[PDB]
């Protein structure tokens, strides 16, 4: 699912 | 939190939790900023690709809390929202420019030993406290360790700030001014970093002009948890200050 | 709840320090 961002 | 440790008992007493209860969940952390305001990120209450979009029912702050499953009768109070105010610039597509949103209490809390709101930066508190090398310090329930593991009690860790060319080195993705990045390099040896579940929890540095706690960021996104080379990413809150001053002026 | 935002009762207000807040002082004011 990862678009680079990773939110916390 | 990553290579942090257990808070003290009240050494973070504008720590803020977001819960739900059913499915019984940690989701994000918060802090206390009056009587009245709960400031978070705006990716807690609000992130399409994940089907979250809370509305005021959704959602308890619980407030004075230590222990991250464990009612604590005495201490912690429990507050129901009345209004939530996410930024109108808030990109949840690309990057989480612009990652805050301010949520108004149904009732006043009162302050105690537990529960105390935290500072928001004047000009001069936040211009020379948030300079690259000096450290300030994040809480939060959130994940001990990069996983696809929790703690009992709330985690701090300290974490000095990073230049802005080597925050902008460390990522592909494209940053703005509204964000900073705190961490240890990898030629300094040291660790820490916070993670999933830790978001919307703030970044604090204690002035020594007055011996007040500031807020300076909020608890955004990174890239995995504690990497060598990378860095956490915080919302730049005085940055913001002046869309904060509106909405308590217009809404408050 | 702006005039006293930022100070600790179990803290500040009786003038204990907690565990790791000399670090954040120490950053400020030296560094090496
Ligand atoms: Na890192």
């Amino acid at each position: 699912q990862e678009d680079q961002v990773d939110p916390r | 939190i990553v290579e942090g440790s257990d808070a003290e008992i009240g050494m973070s007493p504008w720590q803020v939790m977001l819960f739900r209860k059913s499915p019984q969940e940690l989701l994000c952390g918060a802090s206390l900023i009056s009587d009245r305001w709960v400031l978070t990120a705006a990716h807690c209450l609000l992130y399409p690709p994940w089907d979250k979009n809370f509305t005021e029912n959704d959602l308890l702050v619980r407030i004075g809390k230590h222990s991250r499953t464990r009612y604590e009768r005495n201490i912690e109070k429990i507050s129901m929202l009345e209004k939530i105010y996410i930024h109108p610039r808030y990109n949840w597509r690309e990057n989480l420019d612009r990652d805050i949103a301010l949520m108004k209490l149904k009732k006043p809390v009162a302050f105690s030993d537990y529960i105390h709101p935290v500072c928001l930066p004047d000009r001069e508190t936040a211009a020379s406290l948030l300079q690259a090398g000096y450290k300030g310090r994040v809480t939060g329930w959130g994940n001990l360790k990069e996983t696809w593991g929790q703690p009992s009690v709330l985690q701090v860790v300290n974490l000095p700030i990073v230049e802005r060319p080597v925050c902008k080195d460390s990522t592909r993705i494209r940053i703005t001014d509204n964000m900073f990045c705190a961490g240890y390099k990898p030629d300094e040896g040291k660790r820490g970093d916070a993670c999933e579940g830790d978001a919307g929890g703030p970044f604090v540095m204690k002035s020594p002009f007055n011996n007040r706690w500031y807020q300076m960021g909020i608890v955004s996104w990174g890239e995995g948890c504690d990497r060598d080379g990378k860095y956490g990413f915080y919302t730049h809150v005085f940055r913001l200050k002046k869309w904060i001053q509106k909405v308590i002026d217009q809404f408050g | 709840g702006e005039a006293d935002c930022g100070l600790r009762p179990l803290f500040e207000k009786k003038s204990l320090e907690d565990k790791t807040e000399r670090e954040l002082l120490e950053s400020y004011i030296d560094g090496r």
